[PDB]
């Protein structure tokens, strides 16, 4: 339960080389330690390739690059011998109790408990597909519908090993069906969090701050995802998604924050952004914006392919909130607000205002930044007009269809 | 003028909904119409029996 | 014998042709006919001189286009019978997009847009043209102030605009058929 | 102004305050974003139903 | 062996026969054979192809002829000679039949039944070269006769829809031999090929047959597009007397792409964009039809790229279409981002892929376009600008170089500024707020038009099908 | 062949050269029809002129033209 | 994919036994899918697909972040050189 997706986490750090050279090096600790004595063997193999371009590889059976950053890489040829042996004996054991179970009938709770035990091995092991086979005989007898409901989610995790979110996707969808045939507040609450981290892994986030702004006030976690880890989620998502008046009751004044307080990296800096979103401090502003970068985003595996997105977003954000208060600025004293030079300024605008979330022009000439606005009834007349054009379209479309029919 | 548009539009969706339906309707009576064939040969042959 | 010495230099007259009438439309449908002829089996090596004029026309730089036709006068196979016509059609061009940029421009910057080698023709020019010159300032607006009173003369007019009574009108009679 | 307490903007370039109470919303335009989007859920439903024609 | 393969495939080819056969001799039911030889030239293929292929020959000698048997052997006879049980009473399945004429009947006296079996079998003739992909000498000799038969006799209703698919085949055999190679020849069978075509959409007006002119129509379009005579397809669209009536969906969509390409390069995107958005929803949304369609893909973004409008990134990407969509992408990015030194690289790069699909000529055009989106976005985000600073973030020569190209540019409304040429700068003028301006009941008539047309459309075409399904009989 | 010399030759000044242009282009104008719809007002003024004894020639020039207009 | 929603037209259209030949037809005209040259020129294909993974090859939301580069890195620079003028001003 508890290693398959912790030596991921690190594993997926140590990969990066867009990572601080210490943040690498204290991840690649925690990964090696736990190959030797949890018998990860197989996916050990998986990880070698994983880097490649990307530096620190030093193994022995595999690949290396020429430069290695790091050395809490190795392959041992110890690793392999003790796969060959441990793989055998477990095979063995849990065989002859199913063999036991088919001769004296306790078949039913006992040879599925069995091949639940074959899954979470399998499953270490790194075999997504030898796993879920496993787990598929433990439905055939009949249990419980708690039990039946546990295993989807435990399959559905294994998606997340090998960062394959259409496997995650699909897993997903069968729950669903279940889940209201047991009808579990418990089981549903590990649903709203198994898909919260799989709406996260995604580009989409508005499905994931409603799901995961939820899991702070009750949790119930097996084979799930630290406390903390999902509560510096829920801050990530809470930003995404909500504007002031909603953010700062959500996330800021949650009583399940606040108890938690901060005392790692991640969630400190995480937790400093958004209070400096809503105060209107901009100066101190972009040091936790940057501290974002480093060490929330891109160590994150369900955030690494929206790291970008994010901060594009949050520079986008805190600039047009700025300009909702005002009518006329300066070019100095707005630079000089986030730290900035008017020259710098005027160039990360000029990539924002094309595509809009701003809306404003700069008098380059007057030395003013003005600001231009469209919201009054001139607003709510282009948002209708654009939804209906593509009525319009439909509505030809499908008829031009029938008429041919 | 801008509610007489909506409305306008609105209509379109009813009347397409039907335009469909007749469409469907052709394709069962379709099936009802070929069975009805071999019925008929029946029918023509007994007025010319009597 | 599809082909002669004669052909090559024929069709860069044809194109200077259409160009300074003006039929910029078949300008591009004679060339795409055109093009499996020329494309290496004559080439352009003397085709150059109506095409390229072209590339800055539609890119819309008048200055790379004014200096073709300036070195286009060294070289003389007879082109400038259409050279002396095309120089006449660029400034005619700058005279239409200038008056939407501007009201006025001062005499001196008049001279130097529109291509004039004497402050006396460019002067001349736009008295003819219908700018009045007062206070070496040009007056754009004149013109397009009696083109448009020229519109608004002739009638056709009321129902080409639409009328509020005549649009509500129409709603009406298309439903009660 | 970002509370929304009284909703104008401040222009620091001549440092005047405006103060602008005005309704920038109406009913019927709100009313209709719902009506149409309604027509949309609806002509998604249609095509299920001419997939037979087809 | 052999004898047992031919009877098989003329066995086969009796009951297509029938189907279309029975109706026609009724009366023209128009319609309805139509929509049989669409199914009919399918199960005709997969016959031809396998069991042999002297079986064409064969079902000759089953039905009448009068020199049909004749015409048939020379095809054969070509292909290496074949005669061997192809005689009578050993090709002969009639032999006292009536639905293939009865014998004593044929024997006797005069009236022709030669008409619809001669047309019917000058269709597998056609479709019989094409399987082979065999052309040359057989299709000039198959081109020659064909012709004049055509023509000899005053077709029938039905009579218009079997050479509205004949005249296909020998439109498109001619032109991939045109384009194989280059000859005197080459030149002289384009002229006999228009002249053709062109006096039978006369006849087939009188006629009343709508499919004939259809097909017509698309495949001299086709011809002018090929030879780059913009300035006939001008005139032949411009004296209209296309169709809607009765046409497959199919012969809209080659209509509407011909149209599109055609009034591209003569400088009008705006109906060309309704053209050819048109063309790609009326064509079938197929695997087999994926030629046609992935034409008119890489079309309608370089059309939209030609209106100053910018087709989706999103396009591109979540297409199944990637490999040949490989091009357009960076054609789309280098205009979006308005750098010209990218574009020069692109149309260079692609000069060979671009060629092939004749959007060349078009990506020179282009160009214009390039610098109208790098300048709009600067207007767009800086108001008030210098020229001065305009040259340093594009690279002009001089501040008179980008004067002269706003300047050009606001008379087509594109920038949408006017310049301070005292100040040196340009100001731009777009405010919007047009819900205090008189400009919403225009925009909003022309939805009003729409939605009215789509009104007449329904009311016209639905009642149509369920007044011919009442007619026929029902329980 | 093609319809571009038969437009040339009408516009071209030479009484012998404008009797030509009729003769060439009533032969083949179910090919090159659409082009000399156009160019319709020239046939006209032959037509009305007695200084040509073809006038009777331009007029049936004008007959198959309307023919294959659809007018 | 295609213009307007392309999952909306392939569901509007698919095949019957009249339309089979009309597919067929239609391929002809230019002959072949016209999508064997790509394989064949590049001798497999190298696409844009390195910038990111919003790129060519993509099967999940676009995030349009593959016209711009990551400017973070830049904005440390910029915050720090700011920093130090300042200072001295």
């Amino acid at each position: 339960r508890v290693p398959n997706y912790e030596v991921s986490e690190k594993a997926f750090l140590l990969t990066q080389s867009k990572v601080s050279i210490e943040q690498r090096k204290e991840a690649a600790e925690f990964v090696l330690a736990k190959i030797k004595e949890e018998e990860m063997a197989p996916y050990y193999k998986y990880l070698c390739e994983e880097y490649l371009v990307n530096n620190g590889q030093s193994d022995l059976e595999h690949d290396e690059k020429s430069d290695s950053l790091n050395e809490w890489i190795k392959f041992d040829q110890e690793l392999y011998n003790e796969l060959c042996k441990k793989n055998e004996s477990k095979i063995k054991e849990l065989n002859e109790k199913i063999q036991k179970l088919e001769e004296d009938d306790e078949g039913e709770l006992e040879q599925a408990q069995a091949w639940i035990n074959l899954g979470e091995y399998y499953a270490q092991i790194g075999d997504k597909d030898n796993a879920e086979k496993t787990l598929g005989k433990s439905l055939s007898k009949a249990i419980s519908t708690g039990a039946k409901i546990d295993v989807m989610l435990t399959i559905a995790r294994l998606g997340f090993f090998y960062n394959d979110q259409l496997y995650v996707k699909e897993k997903l969808e069968a729950v669903n069906s279940m889940i209201e045939k047991g009808g579990d507040w418990e089981r549903r609450n590990r649903y709203k969090t198994y898909y919260g981290i799989h709406c996260l892994a995604v580009r989409n986030f508005k499905e994931a701050a409603k799901l995961l702004v939820d899991s702070l006030a009750t949790f119930t976690s097996i084979e799930l995802t630290s406390y903390e880890s999902i509560a510096t989620y829920a801050s990530v998502t809470g930003l995404f998604t909500l504007e002031r008046t909603d953010l700062k009751s959500k996330v800021i004044d949650s009583p399940e924050l606040l108890s938690l307080i901060s005392t790692t990296a991640a969630l400190q800096s995480i937790s400093s952004l958004t209070i400096s979103l809503y105060a209107s401090d901009y100066a101190s502003y972009f040091p936790y914006l940057l501290e974002t970068y480093a060490n929330v985003l891109i160590p994150c595996k369900y955030l690494n392919r929206h790291a970008d997105f994010f901060v594009r977003e949050m520079r986008r954000k805190v600039y047009a909130q700025l300009l909702e208060s005002y009518k006329t600025l300066s070019l100095k004293s707005m630079a000089s607000a986030f730290g900035v030079s008017v020259a710098f300024l005027d160039n990360d605008l000029g990539k924002f205002i094309p595509n809009k979330q701003l809306n404003c022009v700069i008098d380059r000439v007057n030395g003013i930044v003005e600001t231009n606005r469209p919201d009054n009834k001139n607003a709510q007349y282009h948002l209708l007009v654009k939804q209906g054009d593509g009525l319009l379209t439909k509505l030809q479309k499908y008829g031009a269809a029938v008429r041919l029919t | 003028i801008n509610i007489s548009n909506n409305l306008q539009k609105a209509l379109t969706v009813k009347t397409n909904d039907e335009l469909m339906v007749i469409y469907i309707s052709n394709l069962v009576r379709s099936i009802i119409a070929f069975d009805d064939l071999i019925e008929n040969k029946i029918q023509n042959k007994k007025i010319q029996e009597q | 014998l599809s082909e002669s010495d004669k052909k090559s230099k024929l069709i860069s007259l044809y194109l200077l042709n259409l160009l300074s009438q003006n039929n910029t439309t078949k300008f591009h449908s004679e060339l795409q006919y055109l093009d499996k002829h020329i494309k290496n089996l004559e080439d352009d090596s003397l085709l150059s001189y109506p095409i390229k004029l072209d590339r800055w026309l539609m890119e819309g730089s008048y200055q790379k286009a004014w200096d073709l036709l300036q070195s286009g006068s060294q070289n003389i196979s007879e082109f400038d019978s259409f050279t002396d016509i095309l120089k006449s059609a660029i400034r005619d061009e700058i005279a239409k997009n200038t008056e939407l940029s501007y009201d006025f421009l001062p005499l001196s910057n008049i001279k130097a847009l529109l291509f004039f080698n004497n402050e006396k023709e460019t002067e001349k020019f736009a008295l003819e043209r219908n700018w009045p010159i007062v206070n070496s300032k040009v007056y754009f607006n004149n013109q397009s102030k009696e083109k448009a009173d020229y519109e608004d003369e002739m009638m056709h007019e009321e129902d080409q605009k639409t009328n509020i009574i005549e649009k509500a009108m129409d709603y009406a009679i298309s439903i009660e058929n | 102004i970002l509370d929304k307490i009284f909703y104008g903007v401040l222009d620091q370039g001549n440092g005047w305050l405006y103060v602008y109470e005005t309704p920038n919303q109406d009913a019927t335009y709100d009313s209709a974003l719902e009506l149409v989007g309604q027509l949309n859920k609806v002509v998604d439903q249609l095509f299920e139903k001419a997939s037979v024609l087809y | 062996l052999h004898h047992s393969e031919k009877k098989y495939a003329e066995e086969d080819q009796v009951q297509e026969l029938l189907k279309v056969l029975n109706e026609i001799s009724k009366t023209t039911l128009t319609l309805d054979p139509r929509y049989i030889w669409r199914s009919l030239k399918d199960l005709s293929s997969l016959r031809n192809q396998e069991l042999l292929n002297a079986e064409t020959l064969c079902f000759t000698v089953n039905v009448l002829y009068p020199d049909s048997s004749s015409f048939k052997k020379n095809l054969l006879k070509f292909i290496t000679s074949n005669h061997k049980s192809s005689v009578p009473g050993s090709a002969e399945l009639r032999n006292s039949y009536p639905a293939s004429f009865y014998s004593v009947n044929t024997e006797k006296k005069t009236i022709e039944v030669t008409a619809e079996i001669n047309c019917f079998m000058h269709l597998l003739v056609q479709l019989f070269l094409w399987d082979s992909k065999e052309l040359e000498q057989l299709v000039e000799f198959n081109r020659k006769v064909v012709i004049p038969n055509l023509l000899c006799y005053y077709n029938l209703r039905s009579l218009n829809l079997i050479n509205a698919k004949l005249w296909f085949y020998i439109y498109l055999s001619h032109e991939t031999l045109a384009r194989s190679s280059e000859e005197i020849n080459s030149d002289n069978q384009n002229i006999i090929l228009r002249s053709t075509m062109m006096k039978f959409l006369k006849i087939a007006s009188l006629k009343h047959d709508n499919e004939t002119k259809a097909m017509l129509i698309n495949l001299i379009l086709r011809d002018f597009l090929n030879n780059g005579e913009v300035d006939s397809a001008s005139d032949f669209i411009s004296k209209l007397e296309y169709p809607h009536t009765d046409v497959s969906s199919s012969l809209e969509a080659r209509y509407f792409f011909y149209l599109s390409k055609i009034n591209a390069i003569q400088l009008d995107y705006s109906t060309a964009n309704e053209y050819i958005i048109a063309a790609i929803r009326k064509a079938p949304h197929n695997s087999k039809s994926l030629g046609f369609l992935q034409q008119s893909n890489k079309l309608h973004c370089c059309i939209q790229l030609l209106m100053g409008d910018i087709p989706e990134l999103s396009f591109f990407h979540q297409s199944n279409m990637q490999k040949s969509l490989l091009p357009y992408y960076h054609l789309t990015k280098a205009v979006k981002l308005g750098d010209l030194k990218k574009f020069t690289s692109t149309i260079t790069k692609y000069k060979q892929l671009l060629l092939k699909d004749d959007t060349y000529q078009l990506c020179v055009r282009l160009r214009s376009n390039v610098i109208k989106t790098g300048i709009r976005i600067i207007s767009l985000t800086y108001k008030k600008i210098s020229l001065r600073d305009i040259c340093l973030k594009l690279n002009l020569d001089s501040e008179q170089t980008v004067e002269y190209m706003v300047s050009r540019a606001i008379r087509d409304g594109v920038i949408e500024a006017k310049i301070n040429h005292e100040d040196g700068f340009i100001e731009t003028t777009e405010l919007l707020n047009i819900y205090d301006s008189e400009d919403p009941q225009q925009v909003f008539d022309e939805r009003i038009k729409f939605a009215n047309q789509l009104h007449d459309e329904y009311l016209v075409s639905m009642r149509y099908p369920e007044d011919k399904k009442t007619q026929q009989n029902e329980k | 062949t093609t319809a571009a010399p038969l437009l040339a030759l009408l516009r071209e000044n030479q009484d012998s050269v404008k009797t030509y242009a009729l003769e060439s282009i009533n032969n083949v104008v179910d090919q090159l029809w659409s082009e000399i719809s156009n160019e319709l007002p020239d046939i006209e003024a032959l037509y009305d002129d007695d200084t040509f004894s073809d006038r009777e020639m331009a007029a049936l020039i004008a007959s198959k033209v309307y023919y294959n207009l659809g007018e | 994919m295609s213009t307007d929603v392309a999952a909306a037209q392939a569901q509007s259209k698919i095949d019957l036994t009249k339309k089979k030949n009309e597919e067929i037809n239609k391929k002809s005209l230019e002959e072949d899918d016209e999508f064997e040259d790509f394989p064949i020129d590049t001798w497999a294909n190298g696409e844009t697909i390195k910038s990111n993974a919003v790129t060519q090859t993509n099967i999940w939301e676009e995030n349009w972040d593959d016209v711009e580069v990551d400017d973070d890195f830049t904005n440390e620079l910029k915050a720090e050189l700011d920093r130090y003028k300042r200072e001295n001003q």
